[PDB]
C-alpha cells in the first residue's frame, strides 16, 4: 500500500491524478484551446450534467473525457478489417475505477519511455491526430454528390480522440499485450505524428477522399 | 514586359476543356481535357476533374512565360446547351489559385439568332 | 457541530468539534481506506481548504447505504458541511463552488423506475 | 499542414440534407486572404467565434436557397 498512500499524498498540493501539474503543459493549435479544460483537478471524475448541457462538454477535464471514452472502448459496427473488438473479460464499461487504474498505469508508462509530462504528450498527439475536413453527401433534386465539409473544433477533438482509443483497442484485442501498453504506445505515435497509429493514420483517411470531394 | 494568353474553358454536362493559347489565339501552349485526369467518363465533368486539369495546365503555361490570362469561358452553344458545366466555375477558381493573374472572364459562348433545329425529335428527350 | 449529506443512496451523518486533525469516516482513519479513488473523493474538500483546518478540527462522519463510491461522495458533501459551518467564512465558499458545485448542492439525481418489456435490462431497454 | 484557422462570427443557418451541417461565416485570420469573409460549413456543434481550421481558402459553398 506504500505506492498507493504516497500517491494520495504526493498531490496533496493540487495535482492532476497523483502527478504532472498542468501549469507547464502548452497547447499549440488555436482551435482547442477554449475547449480543452486545463484547470488543475485532483480527481479526473465530476459525475456532471454535462450531456444535458449543449456545451457543458467543455468544462470536463481531457483526462476524465479519456477515461470516459476508455470506458466505452469496447464492441461495435466497426468490423475493421473484419472484427469485432468486444471486451468479454470484465469489460471497461461502468468499472470507471479500473478505467482509472489503467490510465493512471499507461500514465505513468508515457512518464517512464518519454521523459517528459505525459499530458502535454497527450496534448501533441491530440494536435496531430485532429482531421481538418470530412465528406457530406449534399443533393439537389435527387442527384447526391460528396461535399468536403470543414470540421468544428468539438467534432475534431471527439473523432481523434475515439479514433486513438479505437487504435489502442485493436492493439490490446486478441494479443498477450496488456491494454496500458496498446494505449501508451498508441498516445506516443500518435505524439509524434507516427503513421503506425491509428489516430493519425485515420486523421490522413478522413482528411483524404474529402480531399477529393472537392 | 507581363505576357498574358487567353484560357478558352469549354464547359459542357459531359467534360470540361482548359485550353491555354497565345495572345492571338493562333499557337497552342496547354491544353488539357477533363479525360486526362480521371479514369470513368462520368467523372469528366465533375469539378474536381476540371480544378486538377485546369491546374496542371496552368503550371504548365507559367513553365513557359506565362504569367497573366484572360479567361473565355464556353457553353456547347449552337443548338445544344447554354448553360456551362459544374466544373467550369472549379477551374476557374483553380487557375486563379494555381498563380495566374487574371483579367478579363467573359462568355464566348456562340448564340444564334437562327439556328437549325436541334436534335430529339418534336416531343423532346422523353427520358 | 453537526451536519448531514445526501447522495445517490448513501447517506452520510457528520459531527465535527475541536481536536488534533484525526478525521475519521466510520471510526476509520481516512488515509487507509482500499480504494484510492474514494480516497480522493473523500478527501476533496480539505485539500483546498488548507492544513490549518486539516489539523484544528477533529470530523467523524459515518455512510450508510449505497456504493463505496457513493459513500466517499456522501462523505465529501458531509465534510464539505462540515468546513462550512465551523469556519463560516465567504471565501471557503467562493472557493468551494468554484472548484465544484456539488458539494454546496449535492447530486439530487437517482435512479429511475423500471418499465415493463424487458425491465430487466434497465428502463428504457426492450427486445428485438 | 498547410492549414489557416479563421474565426467564426455569424452563423447563417443550418444546411445540408440532415441539418448536421451548419453554415457560418468566417473570417480569415491568417493567409493571403486575411480579413475576408467566407461562407464555411460546419460538422458537429459549432458556436460564435470558433477557430476553424481551412484546408483550401478558396472553397465556398452555395448562398443558402430556401
Amino acid at each position: 500500500a506504500k505506492p498507493l498512500n504516497e500517491r494520495f499524498f504526493i498531490p496533496h498540493e493540487i495535482k492532476v491524478m497523483g502527478r504532472w501539474s498542468t501549469e507547464d503543459v502548452e497547447v499549440r493549435d488555436p482551435s482547442l484551446k477554449p475547449y480543452i479544460n486545463l484547470e488543475p483537478r485532483l480527481l479526473p471524475h465530476t459525475h456532471g450534467r454535462h450531456a444535458k448541457k449543449h456545451f457543458g462538454k467543455a468544462n470536463v477535464h481531457i483526462v476524465e473525457r479519456l477515461i470516459n471514452k476508455i470506458m466505452r472502448s469496447g464492441g461495435s459496427h466497426y468490423k475493421v478489417a473484419g472484427h469485432f473488438m468486444r471486451r468479454e473479460h470484465r469489460s471497461l464499461n461502468s468499472k470507471k475505477v479500473k478505467a482509472y487504474e489503467v490510465v493512471k498505469e499507461a500514465f505513468k508508462i508515457i512518464e517512464q519511455r518519454t521523459g517528459k509530462n505525459p499530458i502535454q504528450v497527450l496534448v501533441w498527439a491530440i494536435e496531430n491526430a485532429a482531421p481538418r475536413e470530412d465528406t457530406t453527401s449534399v443533393m439537389f433534386g435527387g442527384i447526391r454528390y460528396h461535399v468536403a465539409v470543414d470540421i468544428s473544433p468539438m467534432r475534431r477533438l471527439d473523432v481523434a480522440l475515439r479514433n486513438i482509443a479505437l487504435g489502442a483497442s485493436a492493439k490490446c484485442y486478441r494479443n498477450k499485450m496488456s491494454f496500458a501498453e496498446a494505449l501508451a504506445e498508441e498516445i506516443i505515435l500518435a505524439a509524434n505524428k507516427d503513421p503506425k497509429s491509428y489516430a493519425y493514420s485515420k486523421k490522413l483517411e478522413i482528411e483524404r477522399i474529402a480531399e477529393s470531394s472537392r | 514586359k507581363e505576357k498574358w494568353g487567353i484560357a478558352h474553358i469549354y464547359s459542357s454536362f459531359n467534360n470540361t476543356i482548359i485550353h491555354i493559347t497565345d495572345i492571338t489565339g493562333a499557337e497552342t501552349i496547354s491544353r488539357w481535357s477533363g479525360g486526362m485526369v480521371v479514369k470513368a467518363d462520368r467523372d469528366e465533368p465533375s469539378p474536381y476533374a476540371a480544378m486538377l486539369a485546369a491546374r496542371r495546365a496552368a503550371e504548365e503555361a507559367l513553365e513557359k512565360g506565362i504569367v497573366g490570362v484572360h479567361i473565355r469561358v464556353r457553353a456547347p452553344g449552337g443548338s445544344k446547351s447554354k448553360t456551362p458545366g459544374p466544373g467550369a466555375q472549379a477551374a476557374i477558381r483553380a487557375l486563379a489559385r494555381a498563380g495566374l493573374k487574371i483579367g478579363r472572364v467573359e462568355d464566348v459562348t456562340p448564340i444564334p439568332h437562327d439556328g437549325t433545329r436541334p436534335k430529339g425529335g418534336r416531343r423532346g428527350r422523353r427520358v | 457541530i453537526q451536519t448531514t449529506g445526501k447522495r445517490k443512496t448513501a447517506i452520510a451523518r457528520a459531527v465535527i468539534r475541536e481536536g488534533k486533525g484525526r478525521v475519521r469516516i466510520n471510526g476509520k482513519p481516512v488515509e487507509i481506506i482500499e480504494p484510492e479513488i474514494a480516497r480522493f473523493t473523500i478527501l476533496e474538500p480539505l485539500i483546498l481548504a488548507g492544513e490549518e483546518i486539516w489539523n484544528s478540527v477533529d470530523i467523524d462522519v459515518k455512510v450508510e447505504g449505497g456504493g463505496f463510491m457513493g459513500q466517499a461522495e456522501a462523505a465529501r458533501m458531509a465534510i464539505a458541511r462540515a468546513l462550512v459551518e465551523w469556519t463560516g467564512d465567504m471565501s471557503l465558499k467562493e472557493k468551494f463552488m468554484k472548484y465544484d458545485r456539488t458539494m454546496l448542492v449535492g447530486d439530487p439525481r437517482r435512479t429511475e423506475p423500471h418499465k415493463p418489456n424487458r425491465s430487466t435490462k434497465g428502463p428504457r431497454a426492450k427486445r428485438q | 499542414d498547410e492549414g489557416y484557422p479563421a474565426e467564426v462570427i455569424e452563423i447563417i443557418g443550418r444546411t445540408g440534407t440532415t441539418g448536421d451541417v451548419t453554415q457560418v461565416k468566417v473570417r480569415i485570420l491568417e493567409g493571403r486572404d486575411k480579413g475576408r469573409v467566407i461562407r464555411r460549413n460546419v460538422r458537429g456543434p459549432v458556436r460564435i467565434g470558433d477557430i476553424l481550421i481551412l484546408r483550401e481558402t478558396e472553397r465556398e459553398a452555395r448562398e443558402i436557397k430556401s
